[PDB]
């Protein structure tokens, strides 16, 4: 077959997007660590930023992976 | 909304006035200033301090030390310990002290009195490029 | 004449004292020397107020100290969180020079 | 012929890949005196500061394992500094034994962490400003990355000790192909021989402060 | 890959626990810091 | 066979008993991952 | 952290040498008058 | 066939646009955390960047996403 | 049969440089922030800064754009 060939490499090239969310990762909580040598005083404001980069960046990489999971299993 | 002051511990240049911006030699990078910058403080090294009046015109100061500090209410309080106009300095001077300290100071080896050489030498590198 | 009075009873609790002060109208330059010392000087004070006579007017006049803040106290002033670009070395800086303006504002009055 | 140099070593039919594997210790001689050599004295003094390193960060629960994540980069860096040497067979460029390495001192390290203490380690897969709607997402990092750690570690000494033997090995068939080819090119090939030598010398000990400090900062947030 | 033939690996893995955990540390355990006097 | 107790196991008794209690409970966790990867192979 | 800071040096110091420099560079009709309104007396017992 | 094999590996190699649309989001919302620890008086107008920044490099990762849904499912 | 099969592939991963722009449009409007949070008196100018970077990368983004629907359909 042929389907099931080809199906392995677009799963399996789909799922570089995830590299996106591995350097958002490392920047959202990369500049928390400069947000916070600065400003110290703002610890729970600033850490609610981080987490909100970091479910917003690493929800770009799951659009990935979804997709990776939905050309070899859904259809 | 700026409040500018601009003070020798001799004279007066502004006082609350409204300038637009200032631009002033801090020791970590000169940087300019203009309303509602965010609050800092600094310390001052030779160079130039041009001030921006609210007609677009400037006015050109050489401060020599001193800390320039922006506050939370948009004022701004630039003292300089030694604040002369470009017209009172000469190129002649500066270029030649410049090479007396910088003569000066392959012959010294000590790290103290050789550190108020090169203080001596930026002083006056400083002095050659704001004059021309 | 400040230490030919106070140094019969406090004469060991006297870290430094100055001379010339008052022939000549005082300038910056002396305001600086008088900063050195008071930095070359091993004492790690953690606060301090400078004691002068305030001027009024040809009647009367007032004493009147100034506080002295150190590094350790501004550094750590939840209030100095709003002033950017600061670290322990930019504020060392400019608490050595707000020590001779605060002398030199003090010789003039 | 070109991984022969991590094959399990035998000569005349017999297993030495154990005096391979025991004698790093043998370098690490010890004296009761007080004032000894200077292998000694430069030794326990390395000891003194290898010790204040990894243990100063940790509490007083945390420092029971003083010994053994002292005699754990003391056995790493000396297993692959003994492997840079000609033809040596290094032993950390191994699966199995950096296997053995990781996952006792990582499964010993979150059973401590869920045997005692598991209410608190309970809380680090949740951070602490954490708002709720999207955490069922956040489960799965922190506990597949957990499941992950003990193979992490056995890999980046793997990859790291193996691909820097590799790298060495093929630049060294460089040069002795352009040897009997333009000599001049031979040293520009050679120089980075050289170059790469001495970075295989400090990624011998830095991937021994890491293993050691990744073991050690697992330990710290269990203890 | 030669790392991946199981059939060497109790050989790498017995004399590893044999020099990590017994006789690394054993010479550890003679490496004592005494405490400086007065 | 003595000093195998006292050269070799009562140094390392305060650890083999106590601190490394639960590095032995891993290290049971490793062989069963050994033999199961040489089981399959 | 400048390198006259890591030189033991003061900001002061620092201060000192360049207001120095910067009248050692004024023009003979304001080096006498500036020097002398910024020059110092005050001695240390 | 061959056609329905390719459009798999297309359709997987297109969605890796989403990995710029990553660290971007990443970027954006690392400098909302430095921005904002240096003038917190400004938390309304710097987070008001911070949508635009998002809107804005996720509307290229949209453009990545929309080319691997044309040669899936429409062509 | 087996070029008309290729065109997805190569019009499938010219679509990958868009990443690029997606990337630097975070940065653009990560460098506003930081550069809004300092000096806000010159939100006028710093903002047509960042439309000529946001048109100036995202014109890069285009041209990959461009030979996307250069194989998959021109040809």
């Amino acid at each position: 077959d042929i389907d099931t060939a080809a199906k392995f490499i677009g799963a399996g090239a789909a799922t570089v997007g995830v590299a996106g969310s591995g350097a958002g990762i490392g920047t959202v909580f990369g500049s928390l660590i400069i947000g916070y040598a600065r400003n110290p005083s703002l610890k729970q404001q600033l850490f609610s930023y981080a987490i909100l980069g970091f479910a917003l960046s690493e929800a770009m990489g799951l659009f990935c992976l979804m997709v990776a999971f939905l050309i070899l299993f859904a259809m | 909304q700026m409040s500018f002051t601009f003070a020798s511990p001799t004279q007066v240049f502004f006082n609350g006035a409204n300038v637009r911006q200032v631009d002033v030699p801090t020791l970590t990078g000169a940087f300019g200033i203009l309303a509602a910058h965010v609050p800092t403080l600094q310390v001052l090294r030779p160079g130039l301090v041009v001030v921006h009046a609210e007609d677009g015109t400037t006015s050109k100061y050489f401060v020599s030390s001193g800390s320039i500090a922006v506050n939370a209410d948009s004022s701004v309080q630039l003292l300089a310990e030694e604040a002369v106009t470009l017209d009172m300095l000469d190129l002649g001077a500066a270029k030649a002290n410049l090479e007396k300290a910088q003569a000066e100071l392959v012959g010294t080896a000590d790290e103290a009195t050789r550190a108020e050489i090169q203080i001596r030498i930026e002083a006056n590198e400083a002095l050659v490029k704001a004059l021309e | 004449k400040i230490r030919g009075i106070l140094y019969r009873t406090h004469s060991d609790q006297f870290l430094v004292a100055f001379k010339e002060v008052g022939r000549k109208p005082p300038t910056f330059g002396d305001a600086s020397v008088i900063a050195l010392e008071l930095l070359n000087s091993g004492y790690e004070f953690d606060e301090g107020s400078i004691i002068f006579n305030k001027f009024r007017s040809v009647i009367s006049y007032k004493t009147e100290e100034k506080p002295i803040f150190s590094l350790n106290t501004v550094a750590s002033a939840d209030s100095m969180s709003i002033y950017d670009d600061i670290d322990a070395d930019v504020l060392q800086n400019y608490q050595e020079y707000n020590l001779a303006n605060i002398i030199y504002y003090s010789l003039k009055e | 012929n070109l991984f022969a140099s991590f094959i399990a070593p035998t000569i005349l039919g017999l297993p030495a890949a154990v005096l391979i594997i025991l004698f790093p210790p043998l370098l690490i001689p010890t004296s009761k005196y007080l004032i000894n050599n200077r292998l000694i004295t430069t030794q326990q003094w390395l000891i003194k500061l290898t010790s204040k390193q990894m243990m100063t960060m940790h509490n007083t629960k945390g420092r029971t394992w003083s010994l053994m994540l002292v005699s754990l980069i003391i056995f790493i860096a000396t297993t692959n500094l003994l492997g840079l040497l000609p033809h040596s067979f290094t032993p950390t460029t191994q699966l199995s034994m950096n296997l053995a390495m990781a996952i006792p001192l990582w499964a010993g390290t979150v059973i401590m962490g869920f045997r005692s203490k598991i209410k608190n380690a309970l809380a680090h897969f949740l951070p602490q400003g954490t708002p709720t709607p999207l955490i069922p997402m956040l489960v799965i990092i922190e506990t597949i990355s957990l499941l992950i750690q003990p193979m992490a570690l056995a890999v980046r000494l793997t990859a790291n000790i193996t691909a820097g033997h590799l790298l060495m090995h093929l630049i060294g068939s460089a040069t002795l192909a352009m040897s009997t080819i333009n000599l001049p090119s031979t040293l520009i090939i050679f120089t980075i021989l050289i170059l790469l030598t001495i970075l295989e010398i400090a990624v011998a000990l830095i991937q021994a402060y890491v293993f050691t400090l990744l073991v050690s900062l697992y330990l710290h947030d269990n203890t | 890959m030669p790392q991946l033939n199981t059939t060497v690996w109790p050989t790498m893995i017995t004399p590893m626990l044999l020099t990590l955990f017994l006789i690394t540390q054993l010479k550890m355990l003679n490496t004592n810091y005494h405490l400086p006097p007065s | 066979l003595q000093s195998i107790i006292k050269n070799i196991w009562i140094p390392m008794k305060p650890y083999y008993t106590k601190v490394y209690q639960e590095i032995w409970i891993g290290m049971g966790l490793m062989g069963f991952i050994v033999y199961k990867i040489r089981a399959a192979d | 952290v400048a390198y006259w800071r890591q030189a033991g040096l003061s900001y002061i110091r620092y201060s000192q040498i360049c207001a120095k420099a910067v009248r050692d560079a004024l023009k003979t009709e304001f080096k006498a008058n500036a020097e002398k309104t910024s020059g110092s007396n005050v001695k240390i017992v």
